[PDB]
């Protein structure tokens, strides 16, 4: 499946 | 006189935390990095031992600049009209711990001790100098693939420490516990293992165990990796619901699971080369 970054 | 001193390179990456360049001293070729934040775009702001108004990100730089460890260190920092500028470590060669897992998959469990422990004994430096993090995950973790030593970066989300409540937070909420998500309060040594625990799951089963809040607040863990008993029960005590049942950071470096850690060397001799 999708494996993403994540901002912050 | 900065730009007449550091020689800029290529754009290394750029978002929430600014843009970031490599870069060499021109006084001894060293390899740094240089990070442009625009002060309109700053929330927390401090001042050091000074009196000079900076970003908070300098002051808790500052705080874990001393000495040798496993965070970056601030080299120096400019201001600007519109901005400030950042000095800093540059490994070489470097990737960070996001695209290494990427690339690599499910880590083995003695690679993820290895690097485990490392971001432990970070983080209990900047607890030791006064600073809270508070946004520990992959991306914010550096790997020198030569010494195989990892490197924490980015205190732009960061906090003095404290032991009363936190009431603010803008770090990643992926790695946010779930009584910030519920209560939007949180204690910073509570919230830290809780993201340390993220980011074990993230080491072992090749990404992170949670996209939404209601994962996060629904406290199951499920192993899509196969991961040993010692390590799932370390994970899962990480990831206690209520703060009060986490294990503490000496509790965490006593789990059985992270005994006879490899030396960063053997870490990069047998992972890395
Ligand atoms: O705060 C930061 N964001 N990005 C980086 C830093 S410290 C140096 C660094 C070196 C190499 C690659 C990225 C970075």
């Amino acid at each position: 499946r999708k494996r993403r970054r994540h901002p912050s | 006189p900065l730009e007449s001193q550091y020689q800029v390179g290529p754009l290394l990456g750029s978002g929430g935390f600014g843009s970031v360049y490599s870069g060499i001293r021109v006084s001894d070729n060293l390899p740094v990095a240089i990070k442009h934040v625009e002060k309109d775009r700053i929330s927390d702001w401090g001042e050091l031992p000074n009196g000079t108004r900076v970003p908070m990100e300098v002051v808790l730089l500052k705080k874990v600049s001393s000495g040798f460890s496993g965070v970056i260190r601030l080299l120096d920092w400019f201001e600007r009209p519109d901005s400030f500028v950042l000095i800093l470590e540059r490994p070489e060669p470097v990737q960070d711990l996001f695209d290494f897992i990427t690339e690599r998959g499910a880590l083995q469990e003695e690679l993820a001790r290895s690097f485990f422990w490392q971001v432990l004994e970070a983080v209990r430096h900047c607890h030791n100098c006064g600073v809270l993090h508070r946004d520990i995950k992959d991306e914010n973790i550096l790997i020198d693939l030569n010494r195989g030593e990892l490197k924490l970066i980015d205190f732009g989300s960061g906090a003095l420490l404290k032991d009363t409540v936190y009431t603010d937070f803008d770090g990643t909420r992926v790695y946010s516990p779930p009584e910030w998500i519920r209560y939007h309060r949180y204690h910073g040594r509570s919230a830290a293992v809780w993201s340390l625990g993220i980011l074990l799951y993230d080491m072992v089963c090749g990404d992170i165990p949670f996209e939404h809040d209601e994962e996060i607040i629904g406290g199951q863990v499920f192993f899509r990796q196969r991961v040993s008993s010692e390590c799932q029960h370390l994970i899962r005590w990480c990831l206690a619901l209520r703060p009060s049942d986490r294990p503490t950071f000496e509790e965490i470096q006593n789990h059985p699971w992270m005994q006879d850690v490899l030396l960063p060397q053997e870490t990069a001799e047998i992972h890395l080369h």
